[PDB]
């Protein structure tokens, strides 16, 4: 219930980050 | 106590219908309460605190007469396979934790039931069950799954005692309709009562029914001493395999890496439409 | 693959069945600014249903309706079938979501005015659905024939006697005996794995084919 | 493409407007942008939630049935609970009956009782709203009372 | 010189009319199949089984329970019903349904305080099947006990309530 | 660090993360 | 019996389901439409 | 998350977790920005 | 009403669902002179389909599909239920006369060319559809649990123990353990009443479908 | 109006037409000369039959279950007697299961074996009606068989 | 002899297998047919022919050695509740075409299986048995529908005896291989063939192998001098009701009215279709 | 007057008369 | 730029690939449930049962048959074997399975012929097993039996055949 | 089998006798 | 009927029966003539 | 098990319908088609 929180924002940060790196890496290579 | 439970039903503490025996005889009803994790690991020790309310300041009358404390006591059904843990297995932090508090089985091979007290509840108001989950694993006949755990939990003085001979902590009655009409003390705080009416009340309880006066069936002639009660408690534990989380969040990671992909998918997609339709 | 880009060995369909014909019907549907992310909860109720159409068929390999078979059934697919438990469980959860997926559907669509005309016979066939969604938790609450299912359906069997003329008649029909029992099973069984698939099938076809010729309702 | 205005020249599109009916016919096309994009992101959302709970919280096998011992609490499903109480609380059973039955025929005259006005947004229609609210409300308390003894099932506790 | 409306109409009305007497000889054989058959015997006719389904015997009794003690045995249309044994005799000339007038419960017995108390809802019977109190309406229904054993109906007026028996 | 707890998370955060993909996804609410 | 879980998550996605119903309503109603 | 009892924390989480829900997906909106 | 002729309240239908539309679409079909009375096995065979969907269900309320019970269930239908021999014995001559109107319909469109381009795929849906029946019949033939029923399960469950590699997976497969027992019984039931009805149906549903798209096949 | 002739100054009746389809355009109404007055004939005289096989000749209920006892005759239905004689017969247990399985696969590809002429009437393609009348021959003929023993189900008697 | 079935079979002639238990001792198999009413009333009384086919021409073996004619036997098993009818009830006519023939129930209360023989098979190729059927009315535990009537009819003499020992109506082989080489007429149609290997040929088989000669293993050392056999045959008879009939016979008149006037309205539509085309 | 026989005949003469029908409404086979 | 037919089509192979993926992972349990269980009792391990379901008593099986008398009783995976009763003895070494090996069914054991002779066809055996006449194309399955009654699955070289155990 | 069909001929004479009664009767009141 | 062995009698009354429904089907179409 | 009835409607069944199919499609064979 504390340590969940940590999991949980770290959770949200990681597929946030990766959702951004795939849409400007994609929009980079004109893929999308 | 629980070992006149051993006595009275000595295979199971629960009925079919699912009330404990001991509400047989612990007539009055007061509320009981577990704290089980909703999930634990096989072969991991965890604490059940079994918490039994009631005013410490509140006195029962005693079993001379007097008045005086309240013990507690409770009897824990763990789902088949549990165990309370072997003193070996429980860390410093859960040793000191729950005391010196002794536990029974209640019965040969069935140590996933467990009884404890009398205990002084002055300060045993919550009993730290030291359990131990077993370890489908190893043991091939029991299942990871979401189980039952019962729990009956009792802080005051028996009404009924094992022959049916009723105890002094509870509000006595008159068998019929009649002007008794009669009360003396038998040289002690037990007075008795003497149509033909033959009741008899012990110290325990105090009277509120005067004398000389027409009495009629059934009649609450004492007060009810009865300070306790005894409560269940039914809720649930989830013997949870590893495994099965490690894989679920394994298949959710990969549904949230499908979702991102879809929603890239729409973009390109509704990229590609705003040029088409700049024709 | 989008709609169809470039399908070339699909002439062949196209060509016989005419199938470019539901391509560009299904294509030419819009959908309005309006429309939140409310209306996809009417949608996940059938979701929810697409799990309890698989799973509970899953459940028809293995569950025995008898009262001398059901529970040790019920049992054996927890311990003994592989993810048994995992497909049980599935199905109990998404039960239970189907009928909150229901609700919050029913808080939109009356939240939203889209019960209103011309969409009234849309209401009728969704509360009729409603019912045979609640009858059908109702049939298989008592299927696995432990302690609770057999006293809820006990309970729930002997409520129709306060009727004065039909009854205890109508006791006995829900029952398919006098007392609750074998016979209750069966018939429980035929309404959850064959009467009330179909009924909801028959009750889901008509809400879709409303929906679909009448289109989603207006802004709000 | 991002979004189609309503075409308020055809004389069809209009008409059906006129008759409650042809939204469908404006905005963000349905496919592939919603349907094969958007409703796979809710489906999957879903079995993901109802395999995480079955397995996080799976089901339970509970005891054989004793025809003779009925179990101290018996409740039906959770979505049962209000009707489930108006079966404890109301002395008359076939009043019970008519008001558990009153439920799904009482829901089945909603878009015909409130047929009154065209308006479809809550803040434009009060009296739905407070008879939604007051019903919502209702039949919350009514599912907690149910998980209550008969005695205290009408104040939860106070 | 072509058939109108009304002419049409009878047409119409003869045809369907005859499809629906042939589908009514039809769907009254599916009718009477979904109605359950009736096979619980008689009001007279259904002895006192246990929970396995098998008869108690008379002579059983004896040795095998205490004195005054209550039991459960599968009764008049399926239900539940307490056999009481007398103390000194091993039954009675009545078996007290079990089953609870208001809602359907299974009520147990409770020597201590010689009542029937419902579990799901507190209600109370004397001795008897009389109501003491609770939400419960009416009195539990009486099995007559017949061999000294069938679970025949009682039909007799109550000797509880001083009325006609509303199970009958 | 516990693993209860990390499959409760992920659940937890697949029903967040599904209402926020159909949010993106469909450009608003 | 009771299912405390899955009673929580049923009195916590019907008063926000609620709540955003009613807010999606007042944003449409405090603004036009496309037509 | 490995509680005892998730009915009145079960119903505050699912409410909550809604709301972040919209928020980030709203975020997620701004955060990606219109055209590079 | 013929189809539509002269009604008041079907405006109130009209001008929701629009339901002249259908009206219109069903009355502008015409049957051309070259259908012969053997255009209507096919419809036939439907005809017996509904059949075994009717007195199937009224079946699904007293059979108990368990090893200990079904044979005695089946026995129960024949003696005890009302009509349950006439149930029982439409659904064993509707089973048989849905085969024999199923091989005519095979035989007329054979004969007529109705398979030839661009009936392909609806001949295809067909054979389909034949299989499905079959194996309604082969699923059906063991419930009673008889003693033919039975020994037919066991010689039919057995014969792809001659594929080398997967034969015994198949087999087990089939019989949902190493021999025929409950097993069987229980997935054989889920096959005959679950599986097989939704099967047949969403093959009808093509088949139907195909057939209206591209209309009937022409004259000789 | 009791035949509509098909109207051929119609572009889209004659591309269908060509097609093979546009078939459905011409001739007596479907509705309701076809669909609401002659199906619900056929519909009640399948009705009737069945239930008049089913009361003058009631399904048996047999013998219980006997996994120790085999029936001197076993027998599936009776459009299985062709299948269950190619079991029964064939030595190799896998050229059975290959001639059993080969029927529906065979049936499918009729409507591609066939597809090089559009020729509808039988007496049009000769060929194909003598395959036919050869697999319906077949077919009757190990019909009769399985109900024969093993060793008379070829020649069913020989005279 | 059927009694022999009912000294060796004593609860069933039909086993599990669905096998008479006279094919145990009778070896050869024939033809063997039961014409019985495929629908009986209840109540009434019908024949069962049964054919027990076989040329007259032919004369087997006899105990003593000599041939002779044949002997025919029967057992009818029919579903529960039919049973041959008395003389009493059975007309004149089948009085006459019964003849003599003598019955037995095979046992107490089973009178639905129904023993017969050994009859003469000169003028008993074909026997009639006066069947009885059980009216469902009366009888509460026989319900009306199909039922299986099953027949087992033998011809000539049996191989084996209850004792096991071989009768001489049998091909007899050799305990093994050997060179026996003596053949000799033990005073009788028998021979005795003794390399030395005891065996003992009855007056009634003739001699196949030539003697000098090294005879194999288990080996005919004659002929088969089995004239008759025995077959078996099940068929199927519907107890039938009358009341169904008459309900279907109105169900159908009542489908075909439905018919005339479906047809009569398509007339009529057709008429009112030619009146809209030429308005 | 056999009743056997009555309801066979009904059974192949409702056969023989729905060919019959249908062969007479659709004018003609 | 727009994406191009190849962008787009690795772009849907990248997103349905993951939805395969995901489906997949899905669909093993689902495909695993299927699959009956892995409790066919033990090849090897099991013990005989009789038609009632029982175990088969060696007391109750010895002093209640004949001289060289062959009963079936439940054996290897449910299918019928008989145990043997050589004569002095109530067991033998092997148990012939009497399952046939031509289409499925139960052969019978003619003493009078000495021989397994299958009633559907026809098919004969020899007292061991080993095919003499008929269609049957493979020999009967043997196993162990043993007590002092347990059946295991047959290994060692066929003594009928004199090849190896065909069944395995 | 004899007498069966003389059944046969009676009923198929009645039906059909009913059928052309009603035939030419709706004819002769104009139904038809 | 009520003889039994009605495989050979059935198949014979199935084709004359066939055959007599369409001749009277057009024997009432000829009948039915104005 | 054997259904002789039920054998008898078939092999009535399917030769004569068999012959029906081919005469109507030689009746149609020795005239013209509708269009
Ligand atoms: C008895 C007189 C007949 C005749 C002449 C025909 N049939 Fe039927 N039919 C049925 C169904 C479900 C269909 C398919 C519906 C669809 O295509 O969606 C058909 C189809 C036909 C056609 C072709 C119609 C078309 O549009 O191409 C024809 C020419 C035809 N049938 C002739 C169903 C039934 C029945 C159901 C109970 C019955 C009875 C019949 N048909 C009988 C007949
Ligand atoms: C073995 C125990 C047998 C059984 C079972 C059945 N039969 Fe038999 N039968 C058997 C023998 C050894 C003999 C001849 C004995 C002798 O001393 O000759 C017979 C003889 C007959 C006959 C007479 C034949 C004749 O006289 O030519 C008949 C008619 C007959 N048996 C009938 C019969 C029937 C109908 C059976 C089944 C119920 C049956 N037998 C069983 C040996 C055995
Ligand atoms: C299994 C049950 C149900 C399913 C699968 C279902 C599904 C759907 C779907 C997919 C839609 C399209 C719009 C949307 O998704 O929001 C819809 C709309 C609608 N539903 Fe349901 N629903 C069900 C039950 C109900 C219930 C219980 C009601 C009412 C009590 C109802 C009434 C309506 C109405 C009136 C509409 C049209 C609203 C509009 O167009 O704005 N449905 N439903
Ligand atoms: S199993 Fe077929 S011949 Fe023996």
């Amino acid at each position: 219930m504390a340590a969940g929180v940590g999991i949980f924002i770290g959770y949200i940060a990681v597929f946030t980050g990766v959702t951004l790196g795939l849409l400007y890496g994609l929009r980079f290579v004109k893929l999308i | 106590y629980p070992f006149w439970a051993q006595e009275t039903a000595p295979l199971t503490p629960r009925e079919a219908t699912g009330r404990i025996v001991c509400a047989n005889c612990h007539l009055a009803q007061k509320a009981a309460e577990v704290e089980i994790p909703q999930a634990v690991l096989p072969d991991t020790v965890f604490e059940a605190v079994v918490k039994i309310p009631y005013d410490l300041d509140s006195q029962q009358v005693l079993g001379d007469g007097s008045k005086g404390g309240l013990n507690v006591g409770a009897v824990l059904m763990l789902p088949e396979g549990f165990k309370i843990a072997p003193p070996d297995r429980l860390s410093e932090g859960l040793k000191e934790k729950v005391g010196g508090t002794y536990f029974q089985p209640y019965r040969e091979d069935m140590e996933n039931v467990v009884i404890v007290g009398p205990l002084p509840g002055e300060q045993y108001q919550e009993i730290v069950f030291p359990v131990l989950s077993p370890d489908p694993a190893k043991d091939k006949s029991i299942n990871y799954g979401k189980f039952a755990v019962h729990l009956g939990a009792n802080r005051g003085r028996g009404q009924i005692y094992p022959t049916g001979l009723l105890s002094n902590n509870n509000a006595f009655k008159a068998p019929n309709a009649g002007t008794i009409s009669e009360v003396n003390a038998l040289e002690a705080g037990g007075y008795q009562l003497i149509g033909t009416e033959t009741v008899d009340i012990p110290a325990g309880p105090e009277l509120i029914v005067s004398a000389g006066q027409t009495v009629e069936a059934g009649e609450f002639l004492t007060n009810n001493p009865n300070v306790g009660g005894f409560g269940q408690k039914d809720t649930e534990v989830v013997l949870q395999n590893p495994t099965r989380i490690k894989f679920l969040v394994l298949f959710l990671a990969g549904i949230m890496l499908s979702q991102i992909l879809l929603v890239l998918k729409k973009k390109q997609i509704e990229k590609v439409q705003a040029a088409e339709l700049n024709f | 693959s989008k709609e169809v880009t470039e399908s070339k060995v699909f002439q062949w369909f196209n060509d016989r069945l005419e199938v470019q014909a539901i391509s560009d019907d299904i294509a030419s549907k819009y959908v309005p600014p309006h429309v939140n992310i409310f209306y996809c909860l009417g949608g996940l109720t059938l979701t929810c249903f697409l799990i309890q159409f698989a799973t509970g068929f899953a459940m028809t390999f293995y569950y025995k309706p008898t009262v001398t078979e059901a529970f040790a059934s019920v049992q054996y697919i927890m311990n003994e079938v592989n993810f048994g438990w995992l497909i049980r469980s599935i199905h109990r959860w998404s039960a239970s979501m189907m009928v909150l997926m229901m609700i919050l559907h029913v808080f939109r669509v009356y939240l939203t005015g889209g019960f209103k005309k011309p969409r009234e016979l849309t209401w009728v066939v969704g509360v009729m659905l409603a019912v045979t969604t609640v009858t059908f938790g109702v049939t298989g609450y008592s299927l696995p024939w432990d302690q609770v299912g057999y006293w809820a359906v006990k309970i729930v069997s002997g409520v129709p006697a306060a009727i004065p003329v039909v009854g205890d008649q109508l006791v006995t029909l829900m029952r398919g005996s006098e007392s609750v029992g074998q016979a209750t099973l069966t018939r429980f069984y035929s309404l959850h794995t064959f009467v009330l698939p179909w009924a909801i099938a028959v009750l889901l076809l008509l809400h879709f084919l409303m929906i679909r010729k009448q289109g989603i309702s207006g802004p709000l | 493409s991002i979004i189609k205005k309503p075409d308020l020249s055809d004389p069809d599109l209009r008409a059906k407007l006129a008759k409650g009916m042809g939204h469908n016919y404006y905005g963000e096309p349905a496919w592939p942008n919603d349907i094969l994009y958007m409703f796979p992101i809710c489906i999957l959302g879903a079995l993901g939630l109802i395999a995480g709970l079955a397995i996080l919280d799976p089901a339970m096998i509970g005891e054989p049935a004793d025809p003779f011992a009925t179990p101290l609490e018996i409740l039906p499903e959770w979505y049962l609970y209000p009707t489930f109480q108006i079966l404890r609380i109301l002395p008359n059973k076939l009043l019970g009956i008519a008001g558990m039955a009153a439920i799904p025929l009482g829901l089945m005259l909603v878009p015909f009782i409130e047929s009154v006005n065209k308006f479809q947004n809550p803040f434009r229609r009060p009296i739905a709203m407070t008879v939604f609210l007051f019903g919502t409300a209702a039949a919350l308390w009514l599912g907690a009372g149910a998980t209550f003894p008969i005695d205290k099932s009408l104040t939860l506790g106070l | 010189d072509v058939p109108d409306l009304g002419r049409r109409q009878f047409m119409n009305l003869l045809t369907f009319g005859t499809i629906t007497g042939v589908a009514a000889g039809a769907l009254y054989p599916a009718v009477k199949y979904l109605i359950p058959p009736s096979s619980g015997g008689s009001g007279g006719g259904v002895t006192a089984k246990d929970a396995l389904g098998n008869d108690v015997k008379v002579t059983e009794f004896l040795a095998s329970h205490n004195a005054g003690d209550r039991v459960l045995a599968q009764g008049l249309k399926g239900d539940p019903t307490y056999i009481v044994v007398q103390g000194d005799d091993t039954i009675a000339n009545y078996g007290i349904n079990a089953v609870c007038t208001h809602l359907g419960c299974v009520v147990p017995w409770n020597a201590s305080e010689n009542k029937f108390m419902c579990p799901c809802h507190g209600s109370q019977y004397n001795a008897e099947g009389k109501v003491v109190r609770g939400p419960a309406p009416l009195s539990l229904a009486l099995a007559h006990a017949t061999v000294t054993l069938v679970l025949s109906t009682w039909t007799e007026t109550d000797f509880r309530t001083d009325e006609d028996p509303w199970w009958a | 660090m516990d693993i209860l707890t990390l499959g409760w998370v992920s659940v937890l955060v697949l029903f967040t993360w599904s209402i926020s993909m159909v949010v993106w996804g469909r450009n608003g609410f | 019996m009771i299912e405390p879980l899955l009673l929580g998550i049923v009195l916590g996605l019907i008063p926000v389901t609620l709540a955003g119903l009613f807010v999606a309503a007042y944003l449409q109603y405090k603004r036009g439409n496309q037509f | 998350m490995t509680a005892e009892s998730m009915l009145a924390n079960g119903a505050f989480i699912m409410i909550g977790l809604t709301l972040l829900g919209l928020a980030w997906g709203f975020v997620i909106i701004k955060l990606q920005g219109s055209e590079e």
